[PDB]
DNA sequence: TTTTTTT
């Protein structure tokens, strides 16, 4: 009840860039945890089709990283539309969380929220407006617990959405274990 | 030390306020407290006042926006004050993130945690984060 | 325990 309302909706996106006016979502993953960061449910992990012209125009960082990770190719091969992706993610969180009560969670997840607010508004209607930004806790750890910050996880296994989620949960667990009372 | 400062902002016609704290949440400098029309001084002049202020107070690109759910403020400022946001880091210090963790992990303490003026909103946010540091951090 | 990057 209150336990269900204290779940967290962990999301990570890959995009063609950081320009909300032109860039698009190309990968999205979602995990549900309970309030103590135990993974309760693994949602869709989807590569979303976007136009060839947009991928050929990406920044140098995106061209390099999304090419080497295999993401650009998978996007070109994907048959999943933005609208179908949104359908699957909304179906998932409907099954897992009470409407309006649970926050998005992840590293600097406000950026993902900007993109989801634009491109998956029906998904975002299911969520709270507050976020659990693990990078806020990162910045506080850096300032207030610099010794501990030396040992915190920082880098995911890949610049792919599901690996980023996995690392973000592990980083928050590290902060809970090392800098909270 | 200067790289660990924080740029506190709040937006509430829109009223915008800003101030600077050090890493330990001590207020170092009060910035502009201004009123603009939603898109009394123009948006561009307001943006210059805030950008000039943070240029005098923080190193470029290094310091985060801070406040309660300050990602909402950041969405607005990213669109309408992009030259101000260029001076700042892309990470934020979202006090409401610490609130949500307090509510889950420290419910007893949460029960004691901390006007509609923007400067008052900043003051409350700093006090709330200080309460969390004092009561739920190691 | 880590490996200065929101994409
Ligand atoms: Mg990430
Ligand atoms: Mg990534």
């Amino acid at each position: 009840a209150a336990s269900m309302a204290q779940r967290m909706v962990w999301v990570d996106l890959e995009m063609t860039g950081l320009d909300i006016e032109k860039d698009q979502i190309i990968e999205m993953a979602c995990l549900i945890t309970d309030s103590d960061l135990n993974i309760l449910a693994e949602g869709p992990n989807l590569i979303i089709k976007q136009p060839d012209e947009l991928l050929d125009s990406m920044s140098d960082w995106c061209k390099e990283h999304h090419g080497k990770s295999g993401l650009t190719k998978a996007v070109k091969e994907s048959t999943i539309t933005l609208q179908q992706a949104e359908y699957e993610f909304l179906s998932f969180v409907r099954q897992q969380t009470p409407p309006g009560l649970c926050p998005l969670a992840g590293n600097s997840v406000h950026e993902d929220k900007k993109f989801l607010d634009k491109y998956m508004p029906q998904f975002m209607k299911h969520l709270h407006y507050r976020i659990i930004d693990v990078s806020t806790v990162k910045e506080l750890c850096r300032r207030w617990y610099p010794e501990e910050y030396e040992f915190a996880p920082k880098k995911a296994a890949s610049h792919r959405a599901l690996d980023a989620i996995s690392e973000s949960i592990k980083e928050l667990q590290f902060y809970r274990n090392n800098i909270f009372k | 030390s200067m790289a660990q400062r924080m740029v506190w902002v709040d937006l509430e016609i829109i009223e915008m306020a800003c101030l600077i704290t050090d890493s330990d949440l001590n207020i170092l400098a009060e910035g502009p407290n201004l009123i603009i029309k939603q898109p009394t001084i123009t948006l561009q002049q307001a943006e210059y006042e805030f950008l000039s202020f943070v240029r005098q107070q923080t190193p470029p690109g290094l310091c985060p926006l801070a406040g309660n759910s300050v990602h909402e403020d950041k969405k607005f400022l990213d669109k309408y004050m992009p030259q101000f946001m260029k001076h700042l880091h892309y990470r934020i210090i979202d006090v409401s993130t610490v609130k949500e963790l307090c509510r889950r992990w420290y419910p007893e303490e949460y029960e004691f945690a901390p006007s509609h003026r923007a400067l008052d909103a900043i003051s409350e946010s700093i006090k709330e984060l200080q309460f969390y540091r004092n009561n739920i951090f190691k």
